[PDB]
RNA sequence: CCCCCGGGGGCGGAGGACCGAACCGGUGCCUGCUGAAACAGUCUCGGAUGAGUUGUGUUUAGGAGUGAAAAGCU
RNA sequence: AACGAUAAAAGAAGUGAGAAUCUUCUUCGCCGUAAGGACAAGGGUUCCUGGGGAAGGGUCGUCCGCCCAGGGAAAGUCGGGACCUAAGGUGAGGCCGAACGGCGCAGCCGAUGGACAGCAGGUCAAGAUUCCUGCACCGAUCAUGUGGAGUGAUGGAGGGACGCAUUACGCUAUCCAAUGCCAAGCUAUGGCUAUGCUGGUUGGUACGCUCAAGGGCGAUCGGGUCAGAAAAUCUACCGGUCUGCCUCAGACGUAUCGGGAGCCGAAGUUGGAAACGCGACGGUGCCAAGAAAAGCUUCUAAACGUUGAAACAUGAUUGCCCGUACCGCAAACCGACACAGGUGUCCGAGUGUCAAUGCACUAAGGCGCGCGAGAGAACCCUCGUUAAGGAACUUUGCAAUCUCACCCCGUAACUUCGGAAGAAGGGGUCCCCACGCUGCGUGGGGCGCAGUGAAUAGGCCCAGGCGACUGUUUACCAAAAUCACAGCACUCUGCCAACACGAACAGUGGACGUAUAGGGUGUGACGCCUGCCCGGUGCCGGAA
């Protein structure tokens, strides 16, 4: 389900919003709040860098464990599954026996009260911290290290999955969300199952400035600018002639990767 | 020490009616504080002090000779004694 | 008709002050350059 | 959400919803044009719970900043 | 030419060399969600008193925010500091860099926020939670006594700690009525002899077997080491375990200190209204998911003791530094001016009118805007009415009418089934009496040309172009069909990501984000859809 509305305002007919009924309606845990809103409004040394970052609504950061390795061998009980305006991919509070509390990303299909287990020998049940070497072939997982320890770059957002392929001397093959295939060391941890909030995509923002609530400012087109301001500068009417970015280059098809190491670790073919 | 902390008594019709209340009013060096101003009053005149108040006061900006002038800068302090309300009697 | 000069004692002294001219070379140039003019204004601190 | 069989009633109180003061703004006419004013006045008009308005404090600058974009503001 | 808003002014009296302009008296007119009052920025003696009259004042001037002199400004409790942290600024060590310099953890600075002990009155010419009177509270040191032992950290935990809309109950501020009370006198004009008129009609504190909505809270014994660095009798997890307690908002009474119209001190009633304030951190719904730190509460680590403890009771002593006058929507701040501009917050009464900070008139309060007097020509500006006609005017119905508020009846094509819609149109609107209901309604009667009787308060409809829509722009000739916009598409990007700032193997932004994400480009809600041409150029592959 996702909410839809009657057309009582000219907006608000197309508009859509997520269903929150599964989210426990609680204040986030006080120890994990970190705060650190402090939005860096695209600015660097006062100077814009990621252009078009506006203000939006205020936010706190929810520290989220990613490595999950340190509490190997302890059981966890899933308390609340809960909202988070940073990940936009619902998180899940959990309590360990011995009483430490830390958030974890919520897998698709995980309910409140479920068991959660971490460590090397743990069984491939939903939401466990398993190193790749013990993952059964063809299982889907998310939340994935690139190097053992301090990893969780791969598969983190709504509905993303990592489909393990064959295995080698200590490297496993996996299918990333982008359709790339990649090697990864077998002691990297992963989390069983795809990501929760599996259908973030079909929310319909509806009106301008529903984006502003998300803090993304209006995104100017070149062709409305001036020759001074952008290469797609003026001239009486409307057109093209070259097709280039802000500062120049291509941006329809101009492969932008550098010629480097770890391209040998991305050794299976990559659409991207 | 204490003698040259005290500046000169206020001479004001308001200050002199307060003279009749056991209240005494006089200027002091502005950078002095209340604690030392009180022990100065009572080292000098021999009397218990039970109430101090103090106030920085800007110098008026007079002008002579069509050279624009400056301030002067003072700090009048008002003090109430115990029932032993004497000073030098020098009130008038 | 809001106008260009809206006085502010903390603004006036935080930029422009004696403390702020010493924070950099270029301002210490502003001091010794005006001291040489023999001015008296020197900064905004009077 | 509650009744009668998507309809009607109960209730509830949503909204870049409506009229409208403050407030923000500048639509049309007139006046003003050695002005009351180096951009305003009266009348009229737009927005008026939002992409809203505003105060403090602070960051970004000269081929540079900033710009819901006029080569506009600095 | 002008003498700075069309909110008027008149008379008497006074002072003086001198008066339309200064003072007084009595009227008149103007504001009254202000043009009254209280603050913050900012200004700097402009404040009060006594003098003055050059210049400043758009005239005058005996006056002034001008000139001269003298005074005025009081804090343990209000605001800031000796307390805390945000962005930001710094920053030993550390990372970089032709030099000067650029980054940067802890820490430090930094209020626009957090924490924190007083209320009522009196009153200088000029100060008031500051001085005075009454009566409190807060910390610290000491003493007497009870107690006669555990205190319990630069470290741990809890807690401080926070959104938006709406809304139930109770209440005060505060406002209204009256043949409630109290005080004072009079009355004529035609009448009333008071049942008329006018005015006032309670603040703080202490004590209640007094009435009281609302609001807060579960609570211990034990298990586990793998959690909070170790500790821990405090927290967190897990398992056993059984409506009631606390709080007073506010009201009432008794007492007491004040205040109180008034000629020293009267009354202090009953009925009604009512906050955004208080009870409070209440309830409900929602998505865009709503600071940190100290103080505060709880634990041991170390150390100090365990016959001069923590803590409590009374008494004493102690209470630093800075701000405080006046202006403060303006004659004192910003505008070169005593300028029709601009300037953040709080309070802002009454009558009428569905409501109201709207509109009119008015309270308290404050003003009549620092040239005046006449005349009633042309012309010019802001207004009133206009015969017959009614857009014939003109680029254009531009301007100016018309319409106007609330109640009732009635409303089209077309539609994204919400809307179009206040469609259009037509009717009601006052006063008296009787009747029903909770100010309405039903009836009967009355007056006027007219009853939202004055003020505020839509003209409407048909048909096109463009853009879907709210919104944004050229400060000072363009507000639009421009910009953006939700939605769509191409492409890039595997994470020290692409990309962007950068002297830099520095550091940052992207982002404490990770392909359902981020950048770039172009289109621009929604519906039906998006054809032919890879030769040229660009781009991705091939690479004899
Ligand atoms: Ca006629
Ligand atoms: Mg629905
Ligand atoms: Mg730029
Ligand atoms: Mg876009
Ligand atoms: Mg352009
Ligand atoms: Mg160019
Ligand atoms: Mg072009
Ligand atoms: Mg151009
Ligand atoms: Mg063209
Ligand atoms: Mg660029
Ligand atoms: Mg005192
Ligand atoms: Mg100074
Ligand atoms: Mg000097
Ligand atoms: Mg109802
Ligand atoms: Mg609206
Ligand atoms: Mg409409
Ligand atoms: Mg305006
Ligand atoms: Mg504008
Ligand atoms: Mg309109
Ligand atoms: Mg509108
Ligand atoms: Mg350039
Ligand atoms: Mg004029
Ligand atoms: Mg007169
Ligand atoms: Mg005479
Ligand atoms: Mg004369
Ligand atoms: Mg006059
Ligand atoms: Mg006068
Ligand atoms: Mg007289
Ligand atoms: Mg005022
Ligand atoms: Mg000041
Ligand atoms: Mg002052
Ligand atoms: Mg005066
Ligand atoms: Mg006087
Ligand atoms: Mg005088
Ligand atoms: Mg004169
Ligand atoms: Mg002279
Ligand atoms: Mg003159
Ligand atoms: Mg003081
Ligand atoms: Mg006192
Ligand atoms: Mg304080
Ligand atoms: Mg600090
Ligand atoms: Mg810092
Ligand atoms: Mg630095
Ligand atoms: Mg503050
Ligand atoms: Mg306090
Ligand atoms: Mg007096
Ligand atoms: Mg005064
Ligand atoms: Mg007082
Ligand atoms: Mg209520
Ligand atoms: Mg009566
Ligand atoms: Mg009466
Ligand atoms: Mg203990
Ligand atoms: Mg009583
Ligand atoms: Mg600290
Ligand atoms: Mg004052
Ligand atoms: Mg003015
Ligand atoms: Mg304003
Ligand atoms: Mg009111
Ligand atoms: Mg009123
Ligand atoms: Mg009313
Ligand atoms: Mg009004
Ligand atoms: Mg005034
Ligand atoms: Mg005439
Ligand atoms: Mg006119
Ligand atoms: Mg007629
Ligand atoms: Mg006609
Ligand atoms: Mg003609
Ligand atoms: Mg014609
Ligand atoms: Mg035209
Ligand atoms: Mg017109
Ligand atoms: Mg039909
Ligand atoms: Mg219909
Ligand atoms: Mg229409
Ligand atoms: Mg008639
Ligand atoms: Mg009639
Ligand atoms: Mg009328
Ligand atoms: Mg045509
Ligand atoms: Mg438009
Ligand atoms: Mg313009
Ligand atoms: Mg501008
Ligand atoms: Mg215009
Ligand atoms: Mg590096
Ligand atoms: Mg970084
Ligand atoms: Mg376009
Ligand atoms: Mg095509
Ligand atoms: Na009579």
């Amino acid at each position: 389900a996702v909410k839809k509305y009657r057309p009582y305002t000219p907006s608000r007919r197309q508009m859509t919003t997520a269903d929150f009924s599964g989210l426990t309606k609680k204040r986030p845990e006080k120890a994990l709040t970190e705060a650190l809103p402090k939005t860096g409004g695209r600015n660097n040394r006062g100077r814009i860098t990621s252009r078009f970052i506006g203000g939006g609504h205020k936010r706190l950061y929810r520290i989220i464990d990613f490595k999950r390795r340190d509490k190997s061998g302890v059981n966890a009980k899933v308390a609340a599954i809960e909202y988070d305006p940073n990940r936009s991919a619902r998180i899940a509070l959990l309590h360990y026996a011995d009483g430490e509390k830390r958030y974890i990303l919520a897998p698709e299909g995980l309910t409140v009260g479920a068991t959660v287990n971490a460590g090397p020998e743990a069984e491939p049940k939903l939401g466990n911290a398993l190193p790749l070497r013990f993952v059964p072939v063809g299982a889907v997982v998310h939340a994935l290290e690139l190097v053992p320890g301090k990893g969780a770059q791969l598969a983190r957002s709504a509905g993303t999955s990592v489909q393990v392929q064959g295995k080698e001397s200590d490297y496993v093959i996996v299918r990333l969300p982008s359709g790339e295939l990649r090697r990864v060391h077998s002691e990297c941890y992963a989390t069983i199952g795809a990501v929760g909030n599996a259908e973030h995509k079909n929310i319909v923002l509806g009106k301008a400035g529903r984006s502003r609530w998300l803090g993304r400012k209006p995104h100017q087109r070149g062709s409305a600018m001036n020759p001074v301001d952008h290469p797609h500068g003026g001239g009486e009417g409307r057109t093209g002639a070259g097709r280039v970015p802000v500062t120049p280059w291509g941006k329809p098809t101009k492969g932008l990767k550098t010629r480097r190491k770890r391209k040998t670790s991305d050794r299976f073919i990559v659409t991207r | 020490s204490h003698y040259d902390i005290l500046q000169a008594p206020v001479i004001s019709e308001k200050a002199y009616s307060a003279m009749e209340r056991g209240v005494y009013s006089f200027w002091v060096s502005p950078k002095a504080t209340k604690t030392e101003i009180k022990d100065a009053i009572q080292q000098a005149f021999g009397v218990r002090v039970i109430g101090i108040s103090t106030m920085n006061v800007p110098g008026k900006r007079k002008r002579v000779g069509r050279f624009i002038g400056q301030r002067n800068d003072r700090k009048k302090a008002i003090v109430r004694l115990a029932e032993g309300q004497s000073i030098e009697a020098l009130a008038g | 008709m809001k106008r260009t000069y809206q006085p502010n004692n903390r603004k006036r002294a935080k930029t422009h002050g004696f403390r702020a001219r010493m924070k950099t070379k270029s301002g210490r140039n502003i001091l010794a350059r005006r001291r040489a003019k023999g001015r008296h204004q020197l900064t905004v601190s009077d």
